[PDB]
């Protein structure tokens, strides 16, 4: 019956701003504390802010890492609630969370005793900072030294990439491994093929790269 | 700030505490979430004994000193997921931190040795001014391990990014690090190590020029 449904997700580059919402239905929102927390992708949960309702003054509070970049505001006739982010950098990619938080409220101690909990959660909404926004891969050769032999994928935007070897004719003992974001915003990723060492140059292994964003084909040759 | 262990293992129907520390735990209570991948958290316990309806019984929160813990008597598979600790960052403090989860892994399949391969720059790739270590890790189970890079033997933490693990197609994880460095830096030294840890067990590959 508790529903939070986020939205406002997308590609923004560093330096650039970007509006999450998130809609509530099913409590009563007027009075409700509400929380942003935050998810880089892999990584664990960061708590980014939480925005009081009109009884406690409209308070708000922000993480040390995101105080003066981010706001937080709400429209209770319209039950939503908004994360402003501005002057966005690449750490804060990109999974982000709006929660129904509670609190515990004692008249003489006031909120200072207790702890905030979040009891229901939205889905989430996955905001991707980055300054490229498309770009082929760079491929390279890892020559064997059982023996292994792949090729790498560096430098690309956006996901995603597919790696095969031969055309299609090799897939026992291959194994693409998941991209990774560098701190710079591209991807790059490894796919190597495991073979017994004296079948090593009898057969010929190419890799075939293909970047469909940036329209980009890449076939490159492995030589021990 | 909130400390977690990583990952814990646990067999089926058996009972597990998955255990949080921090200084703003000796003055405030901690709340315990479980998020799995591509699924909204989860608030399990709350307070010095507040579990929200709809949570089984046999999760439980406890605290002591600057300790909060979260067990889970009779583990079932649906019990595999992350665990998180939120609470105050200092006593009376305004703002919330979480801790840095700990993967609960309920045991479906025996124990596997992590496979490791590490691969030197390639020529090319030097030739661009460009140099990138690659320490490739494959068929390990329960999915998680720890990633040292080593120059020689001193300890190196510039230039390393690690994946998160994730599940192969027979049932295991796989995970790749990267280790970049300047085309002078990696002829310098003499040997370049990538160490994966797994279950107490360290395994190591070394490559040279």
């Amino acid at each position: 019956e508790v529903r939070l449904v986020e939205s406002g997700g997308g590609l923004v580059k560093p330096g650039g701003s970007l509006r999450l919402s998130c809609s509530a239905s099913g409590f009563d929102f007027d009075n409700a504390w509400m929380t942003w927390v935050r998810q880089p992708p892999g990584k664990g949960l960061e708590w980014v802010g939480r925005i009081t309702g009109p009884g406690e003054g409209w308070s708000v509070d922000y993480a040390e890492s995101v105080k003066g970049r981010f706001t937080i505001s709400r429209d209770n006739t319209k039950n939503t609630l908004y994360l402003e982010m501005n002057n966005v950098r690449t750490e804060d990619t990109g999974y982000y969370f709006c929660a129904r938080t509670g609190k515990y409220y004692d008249f003489w101690s006031g909120y200072a005793a207790g702890e905030e909990y979040f009891q229901d959660w939205g889905q989430g909404t996955l905001v991707i900072v980055s300054s490229a926004s498309t770009k082929g891969p760079s491929v390279f050769p890892l020559a064997p030294s059982t023996a292994a032999l792949g090729c790498l994928v560096k430098d690309y935007f956006p996901e995603p990439v597919t790696v095969s070897w031969n055309s299609g004719a090799l897939t026992s003992g291959v194994h693409t491994f998941p991209a990774v974001l560098q701190s710079s915003g591209l991807y790059s990723l490894s796919s190597v093929v495991t073979v017994p060492s004296s079948s090593l140059g009898t057969q010929t292994y190419i890799c075939n790269v293909n970047h469909k964003p940036s329209n980009t084909k890449v076939d490159k040759k492995v030589e021990p | 700030e909130l400390t977690q262990d990583p990952a814990v293992s646990v067999a089926l129907k058996q009972t597990v505490t998955i255990t949080c520390r921090g200084d703003s735990l000796r003055s405030h209570y901690a709340s315990w979430y479980q998020k799995k991948p591509g699924q909204a958290p989860v608030l399990l316990f709350y307070g010095k004994n507040n579990r929200p309806s709809g949570i089984p019984d046999r999760f439980s929160g406890s605290a002591s000193g600057n300790r909060a813990s979260l067990t889970i008597t009779g583990a079932q598979a649906e019990d595999e997921a992350d665990y998180y600790c939120s609470s105050r960052d200092k006593s009376g403090s305004r703002l919330s931190v979480f801790g840095g989860g700990t993967k609960l892994t309920v045991l479906s399949q025996p124990k596997a040795a992590p496979s490791v391969t590490l691969f030197p720059p390639s020529s090319e790739e030097l030739q661009a001014n460009k140099a990138t270590l690659v320490c490739l890790i494959s068929d390990f189970y329960p999915g998680a391990v720890t990633v040292a890079w080593k120059a020689d033997s001193s300890p190196v933490k510039a230039g390393v990014e690690t994946t998160t693990p994730s599940k192969q197609s027979n049932n295991k994880y796989a995970a790749s690090s990267y280790l970049s460095l300047t085309p002078e830096q990696w002829k310098s030294h003499r040997s370049y190590s990538c160490q994966v840890t797994h279950e107490g067990s360290t395994v190591e590959k070394t490559v040279a020029p």
